[PDB]
RNA sequence: GGCAUGCUUGAGGUUCUAACUCUGGUCCGUAAUCCGGAUCGAGGACAGUGUAUGGUGGGCAGUUUGACUGGGGCGGUCUCC
RNA sequence: CCUUGUCGGGUAAGUUCCGACCUGCACGAAUGGCGUAACGAUGGCGGCGCUGUCUCCACCCGAGACUCAGUGAAAUUGAA
RNA sequence: GAAAGACCAAGGGUUCCUGCGCAACGUUAAUCGACGCAGGGUUAGUCGGUUCCUAAGGCGAGGCUGAAAAGCGUAGUCGAUGGGAAACAGGUUAAUAUUCCUGUACUUCUGGUUACUGCGAUGGAGGGACGGAGAAGGCUAGGCCAGCUUGGCGUUGGUUGUCCAAGUUUAAGGUGGUAGGCUGAAAUCUUAGGUAAAUCCGGGGUUUCAAGGCCGAGAGCUGAUGACGAGUCGUAGAUGACGAAGUGGUUGAUGCCAUGCUUCCAAGAAAAGCUUCUAAGCUUCAGGUAACCAGGAACCGUACCCCAAACCGACACAGGUGGUCGGGUAGAGAAUACCAAGGCGCUUGAGAGAACUCGGGUGAAGGAACUAGGCAAAAUGGCACCGUAACUUCGGGAGAAGGUGCGCCGGCUAGUGAAAAGCUCUGGCUGGUCGAAGAUACCAGGCCGCUGCGACUGUUUAUUAAAAACACAGCACUCUGCAAACACGAAAGUGGACGUAUAGGGUGUGACGCCUGCCCGGUGCCGGAAGGUUAAUUGAUG
């Protein structure tokens, strides 16, 4: 992670995070294909999403989810950069070929962990069913429904903590501070995921976001009664309203969640 | 400078052509409804 | 008074699977995993959906906001002795 | 608001400008409060160079205006 | 003369060329015409299309959803601005040529023949197949110089000359495998993978060897003994024949090697032809392998305009319109000044030389006194060296300010290549000299001191407002545990996102530095249930 020297008025502020770990050309090519640009549009045609739009071209890598291969040693070519997340990606190499990519761990350019209905067991990177793990552990993608694939705790740097186990149910307390109950077959992996230098840069410029896909936002008191309710005014309003949603919906703590389906599962709402 | 019509025979074709106009349900009742004044020419 | 147990019935609590549910897994139609059908896995009389009813609702719509007046606005005045 | 408030600076002379007083009709802290190098086809003042901007205009060069041949409009109009 | 010249794409639709005309048109007259009447005129295996394959996107059998219309979408089949075989030189025309003609080439397909032989998929692998910026180079087109042929002898003063003018051309393809780049190679057994299989790829084991091998401009040789050639000779006006020199040295690109190379984050298209593997089939005729003669390559577009009087603007309208080519002398330069090729004189002229209007030139003595306001004009402007303030986020401010030098003629010293020779050019500091004036013309910074507001580059009211407005990086608050909050949809479903709280929506403030005080009564949201009132639904009793 390094500082910028003031040449310019962009470069006054960008904060940089280089790696000198990570392989330098190449994707591994049949794991590798295509991606369009969707612009914030469903099939209707209509901006549903707002501020979408521009970037750059991207391939989408298929990184593995379900680590059904068992009993299969595994051994680690390398790290590489992943655009379309913010995580690195290891390229993994069984015992017969069969390569195939997956989220890295703490772990770097070759371990080989074993990845199966248990085993070796425990490392950064080994898989293994959430019955079969002590308490207190630190894992890091969580399935949900067995067989569907990692869900929770697989972003930058995430992680989750195992507090309580019994019956079908093994309770894990989640990085927002909700307590799940999870079922118990669902697999998991130990270890914390990779890039934590993620919450330390500072992009500098208006340019550097929008090379991004995040296209300029514009208040909602600099516009006039018929586009938002904050609507318009003379000189600089208030705005007197109580502040809401272009749409007309509480901002400012308002609780939305209204599933009534799930509720069972969950211990403790995050506070 | 720049007046509102530049000229172009594919992008005139696909949208006011025949089997533009045949495909909906609307160019259909267009069709029916120029061809019942008596023009000549019906696909503009 | 209650005694017992019954007969029915409300209200609450727990559990079970067979209804419904699965934007789960693998077979089949199929050279497609959209859609079905078969089987296991999860939830389970909840969710969800009809119909009757409470609440919130400028998100949206149809509309109303008088006259006299030494210009009309402000003020004063509109009936009876 | 009263108001060209009062005091100092700059000009021969300054309702604007700069520095202060505070007696804030009616400043004030994320409708942010006070500072701030570099950047403005940004607002306001002052200075050197420079000049037909100006005392006050004089003269020269082209294209029209004027005369001759060809073609030949427009708004307007109760009647003179 | 970086177009007022040539050429492709659109678009137009006979405006192209020749006879005959001049009423109408053309801002005037017309014998002239992009104007009337009558004929003429576009030649393809290779150039563009069609045929093959796909991007965004469209339509969509079956299928779900919907009062009806219809909506969405799987198999599938359409859609280039991209990806897939092959040709250039010279002659000819009133008007067409990479199309006809001569000359030398290249690619693909079919029918026989012959010598044989494991053939086979739409399914596996391999390949095709790619970002910005930067710098080393290596060539080449082109341009000059010097030779060499044909012709000339003058501007009056000089000029058989160490002079003057012109010309010194040549392709694709062959052979060749260099500058340079990438790359370990080979044998041999084996194998939880390549949704079946595989002798193919992937993984593993041993062993031998230094590496193969794959790309690749361009030079030379050949194509070419030929064509072309100033001219010359035979209404010789038009033509027929002949035709000399055809070479060396330098300087070269923004053009090819380069789809390379190094580096940086914002991590950089698909699919087919092409090569190989096998399944079913296999009858191993068929099918494949080379070799060979034999023949074929269908159909559409080819004229003319194309920074324009032929297209978009009612016009023969100072406007608008995507891409290639682009010589000479000075100059860093596709800027600017004069010119070559090539093209044009802008479809009303002639006078005379009033006021006043427009576009310009010089000015006595003053030098903002003008005015809402130095608006406008004037001035400044190059390259090299010297020199440079407060202030600061330590980069900057800053080419701050401000100053000197510069022309011609002489003395020194009028890269290329044998692992060595001329020409571009491998210096700078000394003299003379002519002018009011040496960046002598076009070309091209006005500078400094205080202060308001906005951190900056940016964006905005097409046609009276470019800002102090909107954006912004940064900051905080809050909602969202995945079939997510949220949005568009009667619904099916799609975005969010093939993402998972270091994430995603919403609201305010707006880099940086120092900071952000008290009030929970009002209104809203969140938390709590004890008690009060309170909806249909039941229906005692009178």
């Amino acid at each position: 992670i390094v500082k910028c020297k003031p040449t310019s008025a962009g470069r006054r502020f960008v904060v940089k995070v280089v790696n000198q770990e990570l392989h330098k050309g190449a994707p591994y090519a049949p794991l590798l294909e295509k991606k369009s640009k969707s612009g914030g549009r469903n099939n209707n045609g209509r901006i549903t999403t707002r501020h979408i739009g521009g970037g750059h071209k991207q391939h989408y890598r298929l990184v593995d989810f379900r680590r059904n291969k068992d009993g299969i040693p595994a051994i680690v070519e390398r790290v590489e950069y992943d655009p379309n997340r913010t995580a690195h990606i290891a390229l993994l190499k069984y015992a017969d070929g069969e390569r195939r990519y997956i989220i890295a761990p703490k772990g770097v350019a070759a371990g080989d962990q074993l990845i199966s209905g248990i085993g070796a067991p425990i490392k950064a990177g080994n898989s293994m069913p959430l019955r079969n793990i002590p308490v207190g552990s630190t894992v890091h993608g969580i399935e949900l429904k067995p067989g569907k694939g990692a869900q929770i705790a697989r972003s930058a740097g995430a992680s989750a903590q195992l507090v309580a186990r019994e019956g079908a149910y093994v309770t894990l307390r989640l990085r927002s501070g909700e307590m799940r109950k999870v079922l118990a077959e669902c697999r998991a992996t130990l270890g914390e995921v990779s890039n934590s230098e993620h919450s330390l840069r500072s992009l500098g410029k208006a340019g550097a976001t929008r090379w991004r896909g995040v296209r300029p936002t514009v208040r909602g008191v600099a516009m006039n009664p018929v586009d938002h309710p904050h609507g318009g005014g003379e000189g600089r309003t208030s705005a007197g309203r109580h502040p809401v949603s272009p749409w007309g919906l509480q901002t400012k703590g308002k609780k939305t969640r209204s599933n009534k389906r799930t509720d069972n599962m969950i211990v403790r709402r995050r506070k | 400078m720049k007046r509102t019509f530049q000229p172009s025979t594919l992008k005139r074709a696909r949208v006011h052509g025949f089997r533009a106009r045949m495909a909906t349900k609307n160019g259909r009742q267009v069709l029916s409804r120029r061809r019942a004044k008596g023009r000549k020419r019906l696909t503009v």
